[PDB]
């Protein structure tokens, strides 16, 4: 018991800092895409396309 | 005399020949607890591991 949870410990030590760095790795990557969500917000919002 | 003598060493030896007939099954219940407890302990550590 005690060498499983401790190891599985280990590895949540490890992918809490992995996703965290693929986290923040996509955290500028996704500001490409905000334009057009951005764009066709407010083009639902008013009903046209600007 | 003779008899009881005789009787005495008669079940002497077949209480050692059932002590031995008893620690038999004793150790053969022993290695299948240990057993069951080596099958617990797999199943406990993927249970956390999982």
């Amino acid at each position: 018991r005690v060498r499983a949870e401790q190891q599985v410990a280990s590895t949540l030590q490890t992918a809490h800092e992995q996703l965290k760095r693929e986290r923040d790795a996509v955290e500028l990557d996704l500001r490409a895409h905000v334009g057009t969500m951005s764009a066709t917000l407010a083009s639902r919002i008013l009903g046209v396309d600007l | 005399l003779a008899e009881a003598s005789q009787a005495h060493t008669k079940a002497l030896e077949d209480a050692k020949s059932e002590a031995h007939r008893v620690v038999e099954e004793a150790r053969t219940d022993a290695e299948r607890i240990a057993e069951q407890l080596e099958a617990q302990a797999d199943v406990e550590a993927e249970r956390i591991k999982m």
